[PDB]
């Protein structure tokens, strides 16, 4: 059924997902690199993008591409 | 249309609230004041007191 909905190598995208009393809390960064086979060693942090009151649960995820 | 007020149609709307664990969607607005500068105030900025 539907619900609730919403609207907003080179580069390092780096995201942080956690899920605290019913709001889901997204983060992210963007940087250039210049290593392909690990995170590059330094250091910066993630700005939060949305804090969104969905209330679901979650236990399992995966990536789509 | 000939009807007596008894069988006349009426329109209801019955409007339900839902209050649970999950977080509130829906809120009555909140309205807000001009603002004072350089004197000593009582303020509010959402919800910091
Ligand atoms: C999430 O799980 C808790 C039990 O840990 C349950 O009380 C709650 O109702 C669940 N929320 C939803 C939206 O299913």
């Amino acid at each position: 059924n539907c619900t609730f909905e919403y609207v907003s190598f080179k580069n390092l995208r780096e995201f942080v997902f956690k899920n605290i009393d019913g709001y889901f809390k997204i983060y992210s960064k963007h940087t250039p690199i210049n290593l392909v086979r690990d995170l590059p060693q330094g250091f910066s942090a993630l700005e939060p993008l949305v804090d969104l009151p969905i209330g679901i649960n979650i236990t399992r995820f995966q990536t789509l591409l | 249309p000939t009807y007596g007020v008894g069988y006349q149609p009426y329109r209801v709307v019955v409007l339900s609230f839902e209050l649970l664990h999950a977080p509130a969607t829906v809120c009555g607005p909140k309205k807000s004041t001009n603002l004072v500068k350089n004197k000593c105030v009582n303020f509010n900025f959402n919800g910091l007191t």
